[PDB]
């Protein structure tokens, strides 16, 4: 017996699998490609077009009630030709259920948004706008959430640096917080934590 | 308590010289001449063990020797003469007694022969005498290992001991007299003792046991 | 083409002595030139020779003769590697000649009083494989059996058996010499190629074969010398008479040396597939304290697994029997052990040994061999918890088959018929020190 | 320090990889006996988060989380801690410091 | 160079160029006033590279493709050669 | 040489026959572990870490030596394979010293990410309490390696590489079993010009760098690619610069140039980067000594020297010069009216309009495929040893025969000499010499002549005669005709058209005298006029520092970004890694801003119009890492010993290492001399 | 997850939405976490307090002091 | 003794996803719920 071996749990990886292909089988114009990964968790794939047909069907059928939207995350892979993932993480209390919904949006494309689906998505979709730059279209209020009032760019993306560009001091010639460009005192360090060594074989041949 | 590396010990810095005798020139020139043109090298074997033919045991003078005769660098004799275990690197005595320890010697007593010849000499192992006389190292399998508790004096078997018989043995190697070698119990050389259960017959001639067609 | 014929014999225990191989094993007669040709020995040799190399080695495979120095590889096919034609390089016969396995002695007797028939079955196996010279590896140990075997060697050049033309055939064949110093793993065929070549120690791996490289970069073959000597018998008695001895597998005739805890030591010729319990009682005396008394043996020198009383008492000494019986046979040597000594310091004196004649080229016999010998110290001692023992066979397989030669494979072993056999013997000493050392 | 007097610090930079803030700075020379011991090691106490990461990735017992917390500052650089003042540190605290390795190492 | 893994190098990635980093005047810091010398971006083709610094409006340059293919033969036989000067001295 | 089908990992690959399945399971992506298997030195089993199981065997193969034949199935992720790994890794780090927190290649051991990867995560070693570990005395290694033999695995990388490609026997492998040690047997210093590689080929660090002794570790460094300057290789390298500082020097991986090794001159000079650095401008005063002067001043005083002169004046390269330094210079110089230029080492006359007469025409990637090779009075050892590296690799993969006129060198491997004589080489040219007639039965021969023996008087005749014999000799798809020359600059100023020699420059008495980074002393305060403006633009200033009236400080190679182009012909950019000491800028800055003191700028403002100027006067000094081949080409030695190898450049004469590595040596030799004396 | 299934507790659950609906359901909270805590001092294995892969969690001082392979892996993950 | 890490690797027993899709297509060569329903009222 292996007890420092989390065990997956069975029932959650056959109801899930039989959902995937239903998912599947009801969307195949927005749905292309359900995957149950590691950890026993359902990945939904859709088409950019499809953003709400699909969290509106999720949120309204009833074999699947996933009526709670709990986070909108943003990704930034800049290797890939659409550089931004949009994941939607649904939950279903009717069914005691998860589900994750990623596409894929460039900067320039925008993006639906899923505040006519559900209402937490008002603010969500603000988030991801004020950190990468997604346009979500047909929002009520696209504002700028999180950073400064005079911010200039998208600070989670990775093109964009760690310390930022422009720093802020007291002014009193001015008598105001003036914006100046960056000086650290000591700079960071960046650390190469690269292993030279693959550790996961079963990893090797993922990416086809 | 061997030591793989070399310090400057006055008796064994390469300040001192080594020359070959020649008599045993003509020995070197017929060693050299066995092995093939071109790999020479393995002579090396047979001249650093031909130094202790001559000198006792094998100071470092005698590995540079053998370098400049099979014209390679020092490092290679260095290598080859710390490998091999009969390459006495520290000084030895007239005589070198090897006791061996390894199992089907020590199921016969060998342990009672070492601590004999221990309370005999008044010397701990792998250490020689204050006049180099004698010296003692415990050993691996020599071979002759149905008399098993035997010793190698100066490449000399001296089979089938007893601790009297080895005190004889060492009182008669004191006082400057030679031993005669094989086992000590009347037995000439290895075979069953006191019976002649096998090769009893006298042995058959040419002509016998031949095949038709050859 | 040649296959050993089947045996149809069921009883193999008495002999006689006109079958006998080597009649002077026991130097009753004269070891010289005068003494062999009075013996039967050097006869025939020249039409032997001259019959071809097809022939000699098509009798070795009909006779099925296996190997002696500590391998089941039969010897007729070792041959026929290098009946292949040559690629301009010269081929050499390499008889190894070392037996530093405890326990092994034969063939320094053979050394001592028959080395004619070593240097004929030089000559026939250097014809048999196209080779022009051939180079004996002698320890420095034995240092009067290499002055035997160089003055037989000098009275056969001065008889013209060897050499320029030997025996009146055209063949040219200079049996030469070569004296290593104290090297256990100088024995190993590859190891004693580096040694000739002047290097030291180090077996090469097996890819490149003794066969395809060699010595000196000329292609090689590495026997043993009880098998070159009991060549030229192969090729004079007919390859049906060395095959109607022993098994159908395991045919030939075996020197089988008894040492330790008997009253009388023995090193006889005998034939293979005899009882151990008949060979024991029949010459040589027997167990001392009688055959109750006996507490183990080991078949073999320091590579064999060691078997108990109950095992031994049915075991067949062929190879296979041998193989049935859990244990390797090896090279012959039969050590016997009594209840009157324990099993686990001369179990720990074998891996010392081991300890102290590996070469360190290997990784896991340079480590787990000194580890091995530590653990088996504690054993002696007595001071380890009763886990170590599995753990030890756990490190027995981190060292089988995972090293360059078998001198890992052969130290692996006897600490694995140990554990298998004399378990409740460690439990029991190491039972006694934990209440010495709690009381 | 060690008990025989020679510093535990053997500038192995452990702890300035697993500060989360990046406080510590190490930049080490070898002396003139050979021996490994640094040539700057400065804690930003203004950066350190008091987490104790530096403590538990000391292979040695060199870095140490002292009981001492009444040490505010009037000035901002005096919170800019260098070598002498974390040895003068370990001089001053190394009784309660050492009871309390010993009441907690076999936690640890 | 003095590791044998080669699982960091199969990453194609953009970097910037090293700007001016001075001693502090206080404590013995180094100080930069350079904001993108610590970011290295990641990518699995030097076109996409080209791609993205050309979307990003940077000037770019590519400091040099990789070795195609080096073909090597490693035999064990040649450290044991006859009439060839590819035989080893040592084991 | 039909290729054959190997399952590895359950996936087909079509691999050579005599391939290893180490590479035929590299070719698809796999890696194997490994501790005794280097891909540029023999194979070996010293470790067992490359035993893979292949399918119907009864042991595990080790995989770095095993030559693959029809249809295997090698399982790499097998458990057989997995559990064989973790025993020879425990194993391995059984006796292994428990100094991870004192080790200088803790963090880039091999040994900790193989534990990581592949090993164990936990001792089955009770045996510490009681009887111990193994532990043996260091050994004696001079001052460029540190060496403490409790951490080694004896893989014997450093033994192959000494008895194969270093050329040395010194090192060697003593003992048996658990005791053998992988060091001299003596207390010997192991020299070799390629000394630091043996540092890089641990792969534990049993042996390590000892100017980088216990200074930084590998996750704190910051690693830039840029290019050495030392040598003539024009090695790729990468620099440790960690808060603007530079630590040590690495080799960097191009099959081309330097195919992962160092010299020694080229890796230890980052010592003398930090000792005798220009950190201030220095005007002569008329008291007489020189003081520091900030930089308008400095300028205004050049302009003043420079109006001064009204057209006489003159400019001589440096040794570790720029190639934009150069172009600046030129174009300097070009703007005020001077036509002269100058060079410290010289050339021929007439080898400047055709480029392959001063390149090492045959690749140093080709150089290892020479079956016939004659050395015209140079010794590449000490002058550029990775072309000597190049060299005993075809000696000893090829049947290569090697003779060199001139005095008596050791090449780390036999060669016939054929005499001091010049006259020699013509017989060379004669047919009638016993080496002509091996130099015309060769597949790919090759003539290699130094460049100070094309700078004495005799020069151009013997550059023209063996060009004739190359016209005898030739082979498509190569050029036999070689030549090494040892300055960094010199192809470079050649490219862009210097005039070569010193005395060009000293002939034309110059009342203001533009020096560039020239150490080398060949013009001094005799030969030049009763006034001379000697404006030095350097980073160190040893020699021809103390002689210049108007210091100007510089960038090393390793503080500013410029190209330089290699004994072959290949140019290549150097990267900044640290920030200029004190008010050090660039030199091709300096001379920009210089030229707008004056009242002559020239036109580039950035480094991207200098860039397209070189673009103007030569468009293969953009090509960087990319070599354009050239068409056909139309005795004493200096360097011969190596005391005369450490101190040749600036860099190398500032650095203390080098210093104390001629310490060492010439301490070995006074003591052999004595050991030997005093048996006499 | 984390043994709350081996637990046994009482939900709060409100009805009106209001503030004091969530006020009486944070206190009823605060009421039920005490029977929580109880039975967590009640039953209390007598074991190990981190995981034994030792390349994912950091290994005890007297291993990473005395044995390789902790050291080693203490070295890497630190 | 009977302890290899290999028997009890956790880390490198993650495979990567399954494409559910695709799963159906290479193994095939009361409405489907994603879990218990829970009834919350
Ligand atoms: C470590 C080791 C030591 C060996 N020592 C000997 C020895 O002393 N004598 C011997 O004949 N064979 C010895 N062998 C066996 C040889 O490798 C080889 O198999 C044999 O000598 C020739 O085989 P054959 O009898 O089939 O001709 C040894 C093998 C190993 C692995
Ligand atoms: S098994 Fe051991 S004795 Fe044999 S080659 Fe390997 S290192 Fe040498
Ligand atoms: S404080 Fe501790 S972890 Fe940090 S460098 Fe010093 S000894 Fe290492
Ligand atoms: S306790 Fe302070 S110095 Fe130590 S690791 Fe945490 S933040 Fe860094
Ligand atoms: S050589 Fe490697 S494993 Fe050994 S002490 Fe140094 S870093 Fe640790
Ligand atoms: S010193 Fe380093 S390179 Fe040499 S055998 Fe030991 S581990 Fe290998
Ligand atoms: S075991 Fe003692 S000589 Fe063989
Ligand atoms: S590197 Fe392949 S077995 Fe050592």
């Amino acid at each position: 017996d292996k007890p420092t071996v989390r065990q997956p749990d069975a029932v959650a990886r056959s109801h899930l699998s039989d959902f995937g292909r239903y998912v599947a089988e009801c969307l195949p114009k927005y749905v292309q490609k359900v995957q149950l990964t590691a950890g026993d968790e359902l990945e939904v794939l859709i088409a950019p077009e499809g953003v709400v047909p699909v969290l509106q069907f999720l949120k309204d059928h009833h074999q699947a009630q996933f009526t709670n939207l709990v986070d909108i995350a943003g990704v930034d892979v800049p290797c890939r030709k659409n550089r931004f993932e949009v994941v939607y993480n649904l939950l279903s209390l009717r069914y005691n259920s998860r589900i994750r919904v990623k596409t894929y949006t460039d900067e320039l494309t925008p993006l639906d948004s899923a505040c006519e689906v559900h209402k937490a998505a008002n603010w969500y979709e603000r988030e991801i706008w004020d950190m990468y730059g997604v346009f979500f279209a047909n929002h009520p209020d696209l504002r700028r959430i999180l950073t400064d009032y005079g911010f200039e760019g998208h600070p989670q993306r990775r093109d964009f640096p760690l310390s930022g560009y422009v720093e802020l001091r007291y002014d009193d010639e001015k008598k105001r917080v003036v914006c100046e460009p960056l000086e650290l005192a000591q700079e960071f360090r960046k650390f190469d934590l690269s292993a030279p060594w693959e550790q996961f074989p079963n990893f090797r041949n993922a990416n086809p | 308590d061997n030591l793989f590396v070399h310090r400057d010990t006055p008796e064994d810095n390469p300040n001192i010289p080594f020359e070959f005798t020649a008599e045993n020139k003509k020995r070197v020139e017929a060693i050299l001449s066995i092995y093939p043109e071109g790999h020479k090298r393995g002579a090396m074997i047979p001249l650093l063990d031909l130094a202790q033919r001559q000198y006792g045991w094998l100071p470092i003078s005698a590995m540079h020797k053998v370098a400049e005769i099979l014209q390679l660098p020092n490092m290679r004799v260095y290598e080859v003469a710390t490998f091999y275990t009969m390459f006495m690197r520290k000084p030895t005595g007239k005589y070198h007694i090897q006791v061996c320890t390894t199992t089907p010697c020590w199921l016969r007593g060998s342990d009672d022969i070492l601590e004999t010849c221990k309370k005999q000499l008044g010397i701990g192992v792998g250490d020689t005498t204050k006049d180099r006389k004698f010296t003692i190292s415990e050993v691996e399998c020599l071979g002759a290992c149905v008399n098993a508790p035997m010793v190698a004096i100066n490449d000399d078997y001296y089979e089938d001991l007893t601790s009297k018989d080895m005190q004889d043995i060492l009182n008669d190697l004191k006082a400057d007299k030679i031993s005669p070698p094989g086992p000590r119990n009347g037995r000439f050389a290895s075979e069953p003792k006191g019976e002649p259960t096998s090769l009893s017959e006298e042995p058959k001639g040419p002509g016998f046991g031949l095949q038709a067609g050859l | 083409p040649g296959t050993p014929p089947p045996q149809t014999k069921t009883k193999f225990g008495p002999l006689a002595d006109e079958d006998r191989i080597f009649t002077n094993l026991y130097g009753r007669h004269d070891w010289r030139l005068k003494g062999a040709l009075k013996r039967g020995d050097w006869y025939k040799t020249k039409e032997i020779v001259l019959k071809g190399a097809d022939w000699i080695v098509n009798e070795i495979k009909t006779s099925g003769l296996r190997g002696r120095g500590g391998a089941g590889f039969p010897s007729g096919m070792k041959w026929s590697f290098m009946n292949k034609p040559g690629d301009g390089r010269p081929k050499y016969l390499v008889v190894n000649a070392d037996e530093g396995e405890p326990g092994t002695c034969k063939d320094r007797e053979i050394m001592r009083h028959d080395p004619h028939k070593l240097v004929e079955g030089c000559l026939i196996a250097g014809r048999a494989m196209g080779a022009q010279a051939a180079y004996i590896y002698i320890r420095g140990e034995f240092y009067n059996e290499a002055s035997n075997m160089q003055l037989a060697i000098a009275e056969a050049y001065q008889a013209g058996l060897i050499g320029k033309n030997a025996c009146g055939t055209g063949y040219d064949f200079d049996v030469f010499m070569h004296r290593g110093a104290g090297a256990y793993i100088c024995g190993e065929e590859t190891a004693l190629i580096e040694s000739l070549e002047g290097k030291q120690g180090k077996p090469r791996l097996k890819p490149p074969f003794p066969a395809d490289v060699g010595v000196f970069g000329c292609p090689t073959t590495v026997t043993n010398v009880e098998t070159v000597a009991v060549a030229p018998t192969i090729c004079r008695r007919g390859g049906v008479w060395f095959a109607s001895f022993g098994r159908t597998r395991n045919s030939g005739t075996k020197l089988f040396n008894i040492s330790g805890h008997v009253n009388r030591p023995c090193t006889v010729e005998e034939e293979m597939s005899i009882p151990l319990k008949e060979l024991i009682e029949r010459h040589c005396g027997g167990v001392t304290g009688g055959w109750d008394n006996l507490l183990g043996v080991i078949p073999g020198g320091s590579s064999t697994p060691i078997i108990p009383k109950n095992v031994c008492d049915d075991v067949i000494m062929d190879f296979d029997g041998l193989i049935a019986a859990q244990t390797s046979l090896g090279t012959a040597a039969i050590i016997v052990m009594d209840k009157s000594t324990d099993v686990i310091k001369a179990i720990a004196r074998l891996i010392s040994f081991y300890k102290h004649e590996s070469c360190g080229q290997c990784t896991p016999c340079r480590e787990g061999i000194g580890w091995m010998n530590k653990i088996m110290t504690r054993f002696v001692k007595g001071d380890a918890q009763p886990a170590e023992i599995d753990m030890l066979w756990e490190i027995s397989k981190q060292i089988e088959g995972h090293t360059i030669c078998a001198l890992g494979d052969g130290a692996a072993w006897p600490v694995q018929g140990l554990i298998r056999h004399f378990r409740p013997e460690i439990e029991k000493r190491m039972q006694l020190h934990a209440k010495r050392v709690s009381n | 320090r060690y008990p025989s007097g020679e510093e535990r610090c053997i500038a192995c930079k452990l702890c300035e990889a697993i500060c989360p803030a990046q406080a510590i700075t190490i930049e080490a020379e070898e002396r003139a006996d050979g021996s490994r011991r640094t040539t700057r090691y400065d804690i930003d106490m203004t950066k350190c988060i008091y987490c104790g990461f530096c403590q538990e990735a000391c292979p040695v017992d060199a870095i140490v989380e002292g009981p001492n917390f009444e040490f505010s500052t009037e000035t901002h650089e005096e919170l800019l801690y260098n070598k002498e003042k974390l040895l003068c540190n370990g001089d001053k605290w190394e009784s309660e410091i050492a009871s309390n390795l010993q009441a907690d190492h076999l936690y640890r | 160079a003095m590791q044998s893994g080669t699982d960091n190098v199969n990453t194609w990635q953009i970097e910037f160029d090293n700007r001016e980093r001075w001693e502090n005047p206080l404590m013995g810091w180094a100080s930069s006033g350079d904001p993108l010398s610590n970011m290295n971006v990641q990518f699995g083709s030097p076109e996409e590279a080209i791609t993205f610094c050309e979307r990003n409006g940077w000037r770019w340059y590519v400091d040099g493709a990789a070795k195609p293919k080096k073909e090597r033969v490693k035999n064990y036989g040649i450290n044991f050669a006859w009439n060839k000067r590819t035989r080893v001295s040592t084991k | 040489p039909e290729k054959i089908e190997v399952f590895v990992d359950d996936i087909p690959v079509q691999v050579v026959p005599g391939t290893t399945v180490l590479q035929a399971a590299a070719q698809i992506g796999v890696e194997i572990p490994r501790f005794c298997y280097h891909e540029r030195l023999a194979v070996a089993g010293n470790c067992r870490m490359c035993l893979v199981e292949v399918e119907k065997s009864p042991k595990p193969v080790a995989a770095c030596a095993m030559p693959v034949m029809k249809g295997w199935r090698i399982k790499t992720n097998s458990d057989l394979t997995r559990k064989a790994r973790e025993g020879v890794m425990e194993f391995l780090l059984m006796n292994h010293p428990l100094d991870c927190p004192i080790c200088d290649q803790g963090g880039e051991c091999d040994l900790q990410d193989q534990a990581m990867a592949f090993g164990s995560d936990r001792s089955r070693f009770t045996d510490i309490n009681y009887t111990g570990k193994r532990a043996v005395e260091d050994k004696d290694i001079g001052p460029l390696v540190k060496t403490i033999m409790t951490r080694c695995i004896h893989c014997t990388r450093c033994v192959r590489f000494a008895s194969e490609i270093a050329g040395v026997d010194d090192l060697g492998t003593t003992g048996r079993g658990n005791d053998m040690q992988i060091g001299t047997y003596v207390e010997k210093l192991f020299l070799t010009e390629l000394s630091g590689n043996v540092i890089d080929l641990c792969p534990v660090g049993a042996l390590t760098n000892k100017p980088y002794s216990f200074v930084a570790r590998p996750w704190e460094i910051r690693k830039v690619s840029s290019i050495d300057v030392l040598d003539a290789v024009g090695s790729n390298i990468v620099v440790s610069t960690r808060t603007n500082e530079v630590l040590r020097i690495l080799p960097r991986e191009n099959e081309d140039v330097n195919e992962e090794w160092l010299a020694d001159k080229s890796r230890f000079a980052c010592d003398g980067l930090k000792r005798q650095r220009l950190v201030a401008p220095m005007v002569r005063m008329p008291n007489g000594e020189l003081q520091a002067v900030e930089w308008e001043g400095a300028l205004i005083a050049v302009a003043k020297a420079i109006k001064a002169a009204g057209g006489q004046i003159a400019g001589i390269s440096g040794q570790l010069a720029d190639l934009e330094a150069q172009v600046a210079l030129k174009d300097l110089l070009n703007r005020l009216g001077s036509e002269v230029v100058a060079t410290e080492q010289g050339f021929i006359a007439g080898g400047t309009d055709n480029r392959a007469n001063y390149l090492l025409n045959s690749t140093i990637a080709g150089l290892e495929e020479a079956d016939a090779v004659l050395l015209v009075g140079t010794n590449p050892r000490y002058e550029a040893p990775l072309v000597n590296t190049r060299l005993r690799k075809a000696y000893v993969h090829n049947e290569l025969q090697i003779a060199s006129i001139g005095p008596k060198i050791d090449l780390s491997y036999d060669h016939e000499n054929l005499g001091a004589d010049a006259a020699l080489v013509k017989d060379v040219c004669s047919g009638a010499h016993a080496f002509s007639k091996v130099l015309e039965g060769a597949k790919k021969p090759a003539i290699i002549i130094g460049a100070d023996l094309l700078e004495r008087a005799d020069g151009a005749a013997i550059h023209a005669t063996v060009a004739e014999y190359c016209k005898k000799l030739k082979k498509p798809n190569w050029n036999p005709f070689n030549v090494l020359q040892t300055n960094a600059a010199q192809v470079g100023a050649l490219d862009v058209g210097y005039k070569a020699g010193a005395q060009t420059a000293v002939k034309a008495q110059p009342k203001v005298l533009f020096l560039l980074n020239a150490d080398a002393g060949k013009v001094t305060r005799e030969q030049l006029p009763k006034d001379c403006f000697v404006v030095y633009i350097g980073s160190h200033g040893d020699n021809g520092a103390s002689i210049a009236d108007a210091v100007l400080p510089g960038a090393a190679y390793t503080e500013k970004q410029g190209i330089y182009v290699n004994t072959e012909g290949r140019p290549q950019q150097t990267l900044p890694g640290v920030s200029p000491p004190g008010m050090a800028r660039e030199d091709w800055k300096i001379l920009r801003a210089l030229s707008e003191v004056v009242g002559k700028p020239l036109p580039y403002d950035n480094l991207d119009e200098l860039r397209n100027r070189l673009e103007d006067v030569a468009p293969h000094l953009t090509r960087l890492g990319q070599l354009e081949p050239a068409g056909d080409a139309g005795i004493d030695i200096k360097l011969k010993e190596l005391r005369d190898y450490f101190m040749t450049d600036a860099i190398s004469r500032a650095s203390p290492t080098m210093a104390k590595c001629i310490s060492a040596v010439n301490k070995q030799q006074r003591e052999n001399e004595a050991k030997q004396s005093v048996a006499i | 997850y984390d043994a709350y299934n081996l637990v046994n507790f009482d939900v709060p659950i409100g009805t009106k939405g209001d503030c004091y609906d969530r006020y009486l359901c944070r206190v009823e909270e605060m009421r039920q976490s005490l029977r929580i805590i109880d039975q967590c001092l009640n039953q209390m294995p007598a074991g190990e307090i981190k995981t034994d892969d030792a390349k994912v969690a950091p290994p005890s001082r007297s291993e990473m002091k005395t044995s390789m392979e902790a050291l080693i892996h203490h070295f890497k993950l630190f | 003794s009977a302890n290899y890490y290999c028997q009890r690797d956790g880390r490198r027993e993650v495979l990567p996803p399954i494409d559910l899709v695709e799963q159906q297509k290479q193994l095939a060569a009361k409405l489907p719920t994603p879990g218990k329903v829970y009834a919350w009222d």
